[PDB]
RNA sequence: GACGACGUUGAUAGGCCGGGUGUGUAAGCGCAGCGAUGCGUUGAGCUAACCGGUACUAAUGAACCGUGAGGCUUAACC
RNA sequence: CGAAGGUGUGCUGUGAGGCAUGCUGGAGGUAUCAGAAGUGCGAAUGCUGACAUAAGUAACGAUAAAGCGGGUGAAAAGCCCGCUCGCCGGAAGACCAAGGGUUCCUGUCCAACGUUAAUCGGGGCAGGGUGAGUCGACCCCUAAGGCGAGGCCGAAAGGCGU
RNA sequence: AGGACCGAACCGACUAAUGUUGAAAAAUUAGCGGAUGACUUGUGGCUGGGGGUGAAAGGCCAAUCAAACCGGGAGAUAGCU
RNA sequence: CCCGGCGAGGGGAGUGAAAAAGAACCUGAAACCGUGUACGUACAAGCAGUGGGAGCACGCUUGGCGUGUGACUGCGUACC
RNA sequence: GGUUAAGCGACUAAGCGUACACGGUGGAUGCCCUGGCAGUCAGAGGCGAUGAAGGACGUGCUAAUCUGCGAUAAGCGUCGG
């Protein structure tokens, strides 16, 4: 059984992301819930609670047992970007790409 | 109990994109004159 | 740097405003185009 | 090159430096521990040391010369009427640093610094 | 000052497959409270070595 | 990045102890002087990166990766 | 009981192309023979929208400077409180005019905005706040100048002026 | 007394460096000139495009000037690309 | 109902013919960006194809045929 | 069988390519029409000092916006439907 879990519209560029998401990729949840712990960027913490999100939803919605539970997919996609204006010098201004990433991880046993 | 604001007066935000053209000084470019 | 625009409400006013375009013919010539046009604001009057 | 030099300047300027340093000890005798960067731990220890080897032995001198370093007489008093008797005995190493996880605002690296009794 | 030609995403690729992150893999486990911490670090609980030294 | 040293069976760094080096006779007290100041205690006191020492502080028991006799063919060999 | 469109596969013609049917789609499509054209795009430093590259690179806007303790909080380098340190001081203080127009104060929120985080804000939402015989305007008076009954000029429009 | 002298406010802009996708479509820093006068400044007013104004440089007239800007004649014309 | 910050997002349940019709909503093309699988690739020089061609992996078949990849090799300097 | 020697040599993929499967972004295409465009036939060719065109401010059980209306203010009288 494969439970999913997202986060649509995280306010983080896909790069980024998908540098923490080949950490874990294959993991047990348990190594990979250490591993998210003890990694020291921004997207750790939203992976981490995707993941937990995803452990939540397999336990509740599905069957159980935490413990034989694994990140069997992680992908992170393009989300829509938020247009912005940078005002440079001599009168210039320069388009800014806020980028959005969807997050997924699908955990089963 | 705090509720929702659900507002988000501020939520539509337009966007645009405008430059100008800057002078340059050629004089010293020049294989003439 | 001074820059062109140093406001004024009473030039503004005395320059552009309705009392200045109803003076002459030309200035009642330039309400009729914005009436014609359907502007919602005739002139700098506020 | 740095070769056989000491002394971090820790992206400051000579007289910011001896200000912060003057200050992270007052706090470090007042509290007995703090939470600093590990860095500026690490040079806490070769500014505080001293001090209380200096508090071991009591006179006029020895307390304007404290004063000068520290320019709290509070931390003075502190120096001289508890730390240096409760030091007494101990060959250097008065200070502890614990490593402690990294900075939430900038991921620096975080430390526990705290005097080796701390009247435990 | 500036590319003549578009770089392909093969070249991209292979510029950033050295970007790519470590793992811990050494959680080390305090002998008295039981906790996963960082080595030489003080865990969550503030334990070290097996000794409560922040609380 | 790398490279070198060391991790409690330890001098790896800090501190501490002794020395050296540098600056030059600290503070307090006393005396002389109306006073600035001088003299004594006193070459005194301070002294970074140096030298020689010293487990006082930090270098944790783990854990992690790397396996389990290493292809085939001929030619000698025992 | 599955149209157009989308996406595959097979077959077929010398070519532009044609035919069939899997999936998607969920209501339209049109043999044949004629008729009419906004009838075919790779280029025009073409036009509009979307998305790349350089690249997770430069930069984060005065070199006046920060350090700790406590609080709140999901989270604190940045918010609040405190103690130190530093900077301005004919200003980087205080009061206005002009201009702006609610930015003011209180409570709540953190999407977006803020070159980072944000529990904070000149941000979002809600509520409150501006009290005059003497201050100012209006008002009385006129300068430069403007408008100007009649008037004098001028094809008309209009100009000058008492 | 002074289009007098030295020098802040104030008004300028001689040199260098930096900056040149700037903090800035002309600035900053260190120096520099005038600083009771042909000075400087606030608030109003007047002069309008072959026209104004000009201690005169083809200077300035809203970041535009050997003829402003907006709309129109207008799809000017283009033996050229 | 559950995870989450009394969030944002999501997973279930339920409505509905349909929710990959969920309000960023009919259909959803392309550029562009990913995850998975097969094959190739770390001693080899260039418009990246085409002609020849092992080997491997799939399906059919019972050696063959089809599909993907393509070591090695001859020729080969984009379009307007 | 073992041990030396010589010769030959699958298994690696940090990453990358091609194919296929499944997605994301994006908004084309098809389908649609309250909107436009061009006409034909017929009207009406003016409104204003009895204060116009066009506005400002108000007006609701609530008070942004649009529509209507004007301190009688999403309306009042009367006659008809």
């Amino acid at each position: 059984m494969e439970t999913i879990a997202k986060h649509r519209h995280a306010r983080s560029s896909a790069q980024k992301v998908r540098l923490v998401a080949d950490l874990i990729r294959g993991k047990k949840v348990s190594q990979a819930l250490d591993i998210l712990t003890y990694t020291n960027k921004k997207a750790a913490v939203l992976v981490k609670k995707v993941l937990e999100s995803a452990i939540a939803n397999a336990e509740h919605n599905d069957g159980a047992d935490i413990d034989d539970l694994k990140v069997t997919k992680i992908f992170v996609d393009e989300g829509p970007s938020m247009k912005r204006i940078m005002p440079r010098a001599k009168g210039r201004a320069d388009r800014i790409l806020k980028r959005t990433s969807h997050i997924t991880v699908v955990v089963s046993d | 109990a705090n509720g929702e604001d659900s507002s988000f007066g501020s939520f539509t935000f337009t966007v645009e994109l405008f430059s100008t053209p800057v002078w340059i000084w050629w004089w010293p470019r020049i294989r003439g004159p | 740097m001074k820059r062109t625009f140093q406001p004024s409400v009473l030039k503004r006013n005395r320059s552009h405003g309705f009392r200045a375009r109803m003076a002459t013919k030309n200035g009642r010539q330039v309400l009729a185009r914005r009436r014609a046009k359907g502007r919602a604001r005739l002139t700098v009057s506020k | 090159m740095r070769h056989r030099k000491s002394g971090r300047q820790l992206n400051r300027n000579s007289s910011h430096r001896q200000a912060m340093f003057r200050n992270m000890a007052g706090s470090l005798v007042r509290h007995e521990i703090i939470k600093t960067t590990l860095p500026k731990a690490k040079e806490l220890r070769r500014v505080v040391e001293p001090l209380i080897t200096l508090a071991k032995t009591d006179s006029v001198a020895n307390r304007r010369l404290a004063f000068a370093r520290t320019r709290d007489n509070e931390i003075v008093a502190k120096l001289f009427n508890e730390l240096g008797p409760r030091f007494a005995s101990r060959a250097g190493g008065y200070t502890r640093i614990l490593k402690c996880g990294f900075r939430a605002g900038d991921n620096a690296p975080m430390a526990y610094i705290e005097l080796v009794d701390r009247s435990e | 000052a500036v590319q003549q030609n578009k770089p392909t995403r093969s070249k991209r690729g292979m510029r950033r497959s050295h970007d790519a992150l470590t793992a811990v893999t050494s959680l080390s486990v305090d002998k008295t409270s039981g906790e996963k911490h960082l080595r030489h670090h003080i865990t969550a609980d503030g334990y070290y070595r097996g000794r409560k030294v922040i609380a």
